[PDB]
């Protein structure tokens, strides 16, 4: 606790170590919308059917004796999945002479850095768990190194749809385009069930939640309103609840059936460039708020699930036609008494069914 | 402007655009509380508005929503707010034709005000 | 939507206090009614009539 | 019509947080009738006096 | 912590991980010293405020 | 001051019925004893957190 | 007569549903206090401190 300072003839003092640990995101991972589907194979199929044709029933004369038919329509798909190899190996090198971090005269043992390399590995696994969970619900799912696995929507023959809520403006209806952003989700389902519309998740980022909060018509519908919600929304902390692993409470907003989360998660590949999960690709622009909306699992029952995710087996004997695992750890040693090995595998995809029901909102005019 | 010199809110507002035409400028967006009486049949205004001499706006937005209104049919807004577009209006080129205060309710903070523009 | 915003009707209920009626207001229109693909429908009172959307 | 429109009765009654205000402002102003033709004719409470149309 | 990329499973390739950094730093403090001293010119023939 | 008199604060708190009506009494609430000189500190609370002054 | 009427005072007062805001709003300034000619001596409260005329 004691040691050299500029001469190794004088001592000095170690008072001890400070650490600083990266950020790490599990919002839209413990959301728990993503169900597990494990998989024998390295690809699936699914079949495509839709009637979607009734029309209207022209009349004719009852003397002519004439009348009208329908067909019918059915196609397949099939899908891909994603594999991660995660490898590292520890040498004795690491150990001999090295003193540990924080300590005077103590060096540092293999144990401890097996440690901190397997949860290294375990917590770098799971940040890209999380990004593509959130590529997923965006529609697209690119790998990190911008390399597309599946184009849900032309997989799926249908388009994206983008609300602009012009939220600089205060002359702007917010409330049309809540409506509208409700009405489509409702209009675009077509489970043939009868749709709520109003269970659909929000997640925003700053300039999306600022802006929306800063607004007159927003601000004037709750300044007037005597109920603790509103002396809480427009004076209190309005950061309810909620955790997404770096603060203790997001920050919630209320106007009406739907919910505004604010969701500010930020991830990096090997090239540095930050991956930012609420964003949409393409629009680059400081002053725009973006956010992203999608169903919940009470939306469209349980009995339909849009959103699920296939694990496939490895590329190991005994483990073919064998259902697919989240991790395969593997543990070798190298020969000649030289050090161990690791490995870490995955064969994993998450998708959408129903991509249409993924849709964006922004916080600038069409 | 002197306080409780117009009975109503529409004889104050007919004299408010015509000093404000002849190059007075007001601005009460600290104060609006001490200067805006309650109910529109009050007499107004509640206490004098004194004149500025620094009138500098500049909206974030712009203030003629369309060549013949002020903002859009049931857009609430700062009744003092509505006070500086309404001048922003009238300095840019645009007179005032009938101020909409008919129907409503309320005065103080926010009001649903609106302005009918017309041209020179 | 012409309807809901009209300043003769908002303000009117902005400025009413304690009705337990800021759901038409702050709350969700959608308070009840269904056709065959909406779950519940918009709809409005004032005036002693309801407006259904 | 003339009366319940005049500015101050109505700007009176739009200040006040009871029932009664919010059914005169926003409400149904019909209670109590059978004018042969109406189930319920309009009447108005301003003072201790009613008017009835 | 970086993000992991997708790659080809019949090539058996990876990804490792990069190591950490250790660094060292010092600080130094601050002296303070204030004297004083007692005289007994400042005693002899000195009235007490307050007193007579 | 220049923080208690805005007018995005000011009035939010003028319309809020609430036990925080401390806009027209006094924000001498602290605990002050910024012992020494005044008994009670200046305190507001705004958006969850409190300003000392 | 100039502190009661001032339309700062005055209008942060009138916004507050309090019985205080009530009773010097509307209500007999006098409260309490006694002179020797007047049986009430006239009392005012705006912040923490008490104005006595």
């Amino acid at each position: 606790l004691t040691n050299s300072e500029k001469s190794r003839f004088f001592l000095a003092d170690l008072t001890g170590e400070v650490q600083s640990i990266p950020n790490t995101y599990g919002y839209i991972s413990g959301l728990g919308l993503f169900r597990s589907a494990p998989q024998t194979q390295t690809t699936f199929l699914m079949d495509l059917t839709d009637w979607d044709i009734s029309l209207l029933d022209a009349v004719d004369r009852t003397s002519r004796k004439a009348e009208t038919s329908a067909p019918e329509r059915v196609r397949q798909i099939s899908f891909p999945m994603m594999y991660f190899k995660e490898v590292e190996s520890i040498t004795p090198d690491e150990i001999q002479g090295v003193r540990q971090p924080g300590t005077a005269n103590e060096l540092t043992t293999e144990a401890v850095v097996r440690a901190k390399k397997l949860m290294k590995i375990r917590t770098k696994f799971d940040i890209t768990r999380e990004f593509l969970f959130m590529q997923a619900l965006k529609g697209k799912v690119i790998d990190a190194n911008g390399v597309l696995y599946a184009d849900l929507y032309k997989q799926f023959d249908v388009t994206k749809k983008t609300i602009y809520f012009d939220l600089d403006n205060p002359n702007s209806d917010i409330d049309a385009h809540i409506e509208d952003l409700r009405m489509h989700m409702e209009d675009e389902a077509k489970t043939g069930t009868v749709i709520n519309g109003e269970e659909i998740h929000i997640v925003v980022d700053r300039t999306f939640f600022s802006k929306l909060i800063k607004h007159p018509k927003i601000r004037d519908a709750y300044l007037a309103q005597q109920t603790p919600l509103a002396w809480q929304q427009i004076t209190g902390s309005l950061r309810t609840g909620g955790t997404d692993g770096v603060q203790a409470h997001m920050n919630r907003f209320y106007y009406g059936g739907v919910v505004f989360v604010q969701y500010n998660g930020k991830f990096k590949d090997k090239r540095g460039k930050t991956h930012t999960l609420v964003s949409i690709d393409g629009v680059s622009d400081t002053n725009v708020g973006v956010g992203h909306a999608f169903p919940n699992v009470a939306m469209l029952g349980e009995a339909n699930n849009i959103f699920e995710v296939a694990y496939a087996p490895c590329p190991k004997m005994g483990y073919a036609n064998t259902l697919g695992q989240e991790l395969y750890v593997f543990e070798y040693e190298k020969d000649r008494d030289e050090g161990i090995d690791f490995e870490a595998h995955s064969y994993m995809l998450p998708y959408c069914t129903r991509p249409q029901l993924l849709v964006d909102v922004r916080s600038d005019a069409e | 402007i002197k306080a409780k010199t117009y009975p109503d809110f529409k004889e104050f507002v007919k004299d408010f655009v015509a000093n404000v035409k002849a190059g007075k400028r007001y601005d009460f967006r600290k104060y609006q509380e001490a200067v805006l009486p309650l109910t529109y049949s009050s007499p107004w205004p509640e206490s004098d508005i004194p004149e500025v001499t620094d009138f500098n706006y500049t909206p974030d937005y712009t203030v003629p929503f369309s060549e013949e209104l002020l903002y859009s049919v049931g857009a609430q807004m700062r009744t003092a707010d509505f006070f500086m577009d309404l001048q922003y209006a009238i300095i840019n080129g645009k007179d005032v034709d009938t101020v909409y205060c008919e129907w409503l309710a309320r005065v103080k903070p926010f009001s649903m005000l609106n302005a009918k523009l017309k041209d020179s």
